[PDB]
Parts: C-alpha cells; sequence; structure tokens
C-alpha cells in the first residue's frame, strides 16, 4: 500500500549486502536495524523482517566457511541472538502473527545448521512461538492457521532430544484440543497424529518415532470431537477427513490401523450423509467420500 | 489456453525482484491465466502479476500480509479441474500421501502446491502434481541450493504440456513434461 | 530434445 518504496528499499538493501563478505554482513546488519529502528512502529512491520531472514542466511553462510574460520559457532550464536532481538522489537510494536512465523523459521534454521548450543536456540525460538500463540492469538481460524504452522514446522525438526521433544509434542496435542470451535479441534488434533509418527528425536539414531498407539489416540480423540459438532455438514466433512487420515497411517504400515476401523467409519458416513441439505457444500462432500472409497479400492 | 504457475517470491523478505531474464520473458498480453501459490508477499508483486494477465488467482502463503486471499482455490481451465494451495497446510511438508489426501478433498485433476521452493511435476495415481518452486529462488531453511524457477502450462482440450523454466547459473533452461487425462 | 527459453517455447 503506502510502504511500497520502503519495502523496495530494504529489498535493494539485502540484495546489495550479498556483495559484502560474512564477517562484514553482520556488522552492517547491526547498523541497519539501528537505522530502521528509528522509523517507529508501522515502518518496522516491513523493514525488520528482511533483516531476520538475512540473519538466517548469514548463519548458513558461516557454516560454509566452517573449515576456514574456527570461530563460526560463536558467530552463529551471535546472529540468532540478533534475530531474537529483532523479532522481539516487532512484539513491542504489538504484532503477533508475523513474529510467531519468524520465530518458527529461526527454530528451523538453528536445527539445520548444528552450531554448538543450537538445540537451546531452537527450543527458545519454538517456546517463543508458543507464547505468541497463547498470549496474543484468539480468533478460531487464525488460531488453526497458526498451530498448523507450529505443528508442520515442529514435524520437520530433528535436533531435539526426547527430554525437549516430549513437552513440545504434548503441548501441540494440548493446544490443538482447545481451539475455540469444535470442528477446528477435530482437524488440529488429527493433524497432530503426524508428530507422533514422522517426528524425529536424537535418541533413535535419526529414525522416525512410529508411535502408532499415540497416532490412534489422536484420531480417536478427533472422532470424539467430530460427534459433538454444531452442523451436520461439518460433522460429516470432518468424519471423511479423519477417514483419509487413518488411510494415511494404514498405508504407511501402522499396525494399530485395522480394516475394521475404516469400515466402521465408512458405514457411519453412509448413515449420516443422506441426512444433509441439498447444496454445493454437500455435493463436494459426496464427491470427497467417493474419491476416498475409490482410493481404498486401489491398494 | 496457457497458464503461468509461480510462487514463493518472498519479496522483500528473502529477495527483491525476479532474476533479470525472467522479467524479460514475463511480459503482458502473452499469457491468459496465472495461478500463484502465494508468498508474494506484497501488492508491488501482485500488481505486477495483474498486468501480466487478466485472470490471476492467488492463494494465501504463510507470509502474505493479505488475508483476503483464500487458503485454497479450485478453478477449471478447459477440461482440467485444478487445485491451488500454498502447502504449509499439507503436513508433513511435501509428503506424497498428504498431497494425494488433499487431491481427494478438492477432487481435482491437477494439484498445484509450493511451500518447498523445489520444482516438481509428476503423475501419481493417474493425477498430476505441480510445484513450480520459488520464482525468485528464495531462501528456504530445509533446502540450500534453490534454483529460481516457474512453470508454464499449455492446456489443449484433454491434454496439458507443462514447461519448467529454471535459472541455472546465468542461463534460462527449459524442460517439458506432458500429462493426458484418463 | 531441447527447447528455447521463450514464451511459449519452440523446439530444436
Amino acid at each position: 500500500e503506502d510502504f511500497a518504496d520502503e519495502q523496495s528499499l530494504v529489498g535493494r538493501f539485502i540484495h546489495l549486502l550479498r556483495s559484502e563478505d560474512p564477517d562484514q554482513q553482520y556488522l552492517i546488519l547491526n547498523t541497519a536495524r539501528k537505522h530502521f529502528g528509528a522509523g517507529g512502529n508501522q515502518r518496522i512491520r516491513f523493514t525488520l523482517p528482511p533483516l531476520v531472514f538475512a540473519a538466517y542466511q548469514l548463519a548458513f553462510r558461516y557454516k560454509e566457511n566452517s573449515k576456514v574460520d574456527d570461530k563460526w559457532e560463536k558467530k552463529c550464536q551471535k546472529i540468532f541472538s540478533f534475530a531474537h532481538q529483532t523479532i522481539s522489537a516487532l512484539i513491542k510494536a504489538e504484532l503477533a502473527e508475523l513474529p510467531l512465523r519468524l520465530f518458527l523459521q529461526g527454530a528451523l534454521a538453528a536445527g539445520e545448521i548444528g552450531f554448538e548450543n543450537h538445540e537451546t536456540v531452537a527450543y527458545e525460538f519454538m517456546s517463543q512461538a508458543f507464547s505468541l500463540y497463547e498470549d496474543e492469538i484468539s480468533d478460531s481460524k487464525a488460531q488453526l492457521a497458526a498451530i498448523t504452522l507450529i505443528i508442520g514446522t515442529f514435524e520437520r525438526m530433528k535436533c531435539f532430544s526426547e527430554e525437549n521433544h516430549e513437552p513440545l509434542r504434548t503441548q501441540c496435542a494440548l493446544a490443538a484440543s482447545k481451539l475455540l470451535k469444535k470442528p477446528d479441534q477435530g482437524r488440529a488434533v488429527s493433524t497432530c497424529a503426524h508428530l507422533f509418527w514422522s517426528g524425529r528425536n536424537t535418541d533413535k539414531n535419526g529414525e522416525e518415532l512410529h508411535g502408532g498407539k499415540r497416532v490412534m489416540e489422536c484420531l480417536k480423540k478427533a472422532l470424539k470431537i467430530a460427534n459433538q459438532c454444531m452442523d451436520p455438514s461439518l460433522q460429516v466433512q470432518l468424519f471423511i477427513e479423519i477417514l483419509n487420515r487413518y488411510i494415511y497411517f494404514y498405508e504407511k504400515e501402522n499396525d494399530a490401523v485395522t480394516i475394521q476401523v475404516l469400515n466402521q467409519l465408512i458405514q457411519k458416513i453412509r448413515e449420516d450423509l443422506p441426512n444433509l441439505e441439498s447444496s454445493e457444500e454437500t455435493e463436494q462432500i459426496n464427491k470427497h467420500f467417493h474419491n476416498t472409497l475409490e482410493h481404498l479400492r486401489l491398494r | 489456453m496457457l497458464v503461468l504457475v509461480l510462487g514463493d517470491l518472498h519479496i522483500p523478505h528473502r529477495c527483491n525482484s525476479l532474476p533479470a531474464k525472467f522479467k524479460k520473458l514475463l511480459v503482458p498480453g502473452k499469457i491468459q491465466h496465472i495461478l500463484c501459490t502465494g508468498n508474494l508477499c506484497t501488492k508491488e508483486s501482485y500488481d505486477y502479476l495483474k498486468t501480466l494477465a487478466g485472470d490471476v488467482h492467488i492463494v494465501r502463503g504463510d507470509f502474505d500480509e493479505n488475508l483476503n486471499y483464500p487458503e485454497q482455490k479450485v478453478v477449471t481451465v478447459g477440461q482440467f479441474k485444478i487445485g491451488l494451495i500454498h502447502g504449509h497446510q499439507v503436513i508433513p511438508w511435501g509428503d506424497m500421501a498428504s498431497l494425494a489426501l488433499l487431491q481427494r478433498q478438492f477432487d481435482v485433476d491437477i494439484l498445484i502446491s509450493g511451500h518447498t521452493h523445489k520444482f516438481e511435476a509428476f503423475e501419481h495415481e493417474n493425477k498430476f502434481y505441480i510445484n513450480p518452486g520459488s520464482a525468485t529462488g528464495a531462501y528456504n531453511a530445509l533446502e540450500t541450493n534453490i534454483i529460481p524457477s516457474f512453470v508454464l502450462m499449455d492446456i489443449q482440450a484433454s491434454t496439458v504440456v507443462t514447461y519448467v523454466y529454471q535459472l541455472i547459473g546465468d542461463d534460462v533452461k527449459v524442460e517439458r513434461i506432458e500429462y493426458k487425462k484418463p | 530434445e531441447e527447447y528455447t527459453p521463450t514464451i511459449p517455447p519452440k523446439a530444436i
């Protein structure tokens, strides 16, 4: 809108900063945020976030010069500390959506780089994303949007030991089961199933958890939540979504998903699906259930 | 009918423009439709897209400041029912089984997604999947050698020819893949 | 088979 010229400015700034070598990039970024900090709260929405992403890029650039420069691990620590301060400057300016997303990005980067004390940086950045989720977000569809990003980000992380992985794991399931509206709980809790299956900690020799019993608990708890919904359209729409989620783990060789469980739910959808209003909404829901049945027929 | 498929520009967060040679190829009056996977992340890039074609469809990326963009979109172009989503919603990210799960929900012949910044075009279970990659070649935490790329779809009745443009070094290079509907 | 970097492409 108004700040096309300020975005385009910081745009150019980062592009030209690629010409400076890594040691000097840090120095110039630190004076950039000092300058861009002067412009007050509505400007920094647009000018600071590029500095956080350049901080992340710089950290990767130091890992490239790992065997050249033996102080590379202290340099990364310093950059993530800078990133944490830059993201915190957005919070004081009364922002939540963006800094939450910037914090998740920083946890991903720290986890991938592997500098000494990276797990602690990654945890702090994740736990900081959770605070902003809890303390500063309460609009059902924006909640669901936020927590899918936390879950999806957390699912790619492999740098946590079991002692840190577990509190984060159950916090996602806890958080997911308490969204404002009942249909959005069903989705989020079932989305959480992937954390127990394809999530990695550093005790397993880098291998996926495959906690199939917890995978089911999420889905059993997702069905429970679907029964109590306030619209027969959404109730069924969520039954068909959970059915496809069982099929996801069924095909991935999860022992705890048996054909009995699938048949129970397809019959349950066969019973309730004729008891809906004739609409554009229920035509797409019917086509979805057909596609699921057709998919089960192959494999 | 031909459709430009691009996304994850991340201007100004990770990049400041498309590469030189892409701005030369992408000029008005040549392309009927544009399907965009999101993360523009601003009007400066949107309005530029709006002067490349009349019909431009855009779904909300995880860093788009505009809420008026929907989470997903289904649009029909000729015989193909095409599904559009950014892909941060598809968990685990870039997973085949989760992407096919989403194909069944929308009921589409082609699914376009883009959270990975990694180009992919392939058929699976007689259904087609495009990821144009990042057209700026933007930073992603999980992939370190990002190749600036976009996709041109040439649709003719019951057939689609997808062309992938990639900036490799200084050179724009093209490959072609072809999908026919059953 | 190669293709030109143009919009739309053409063959070699």
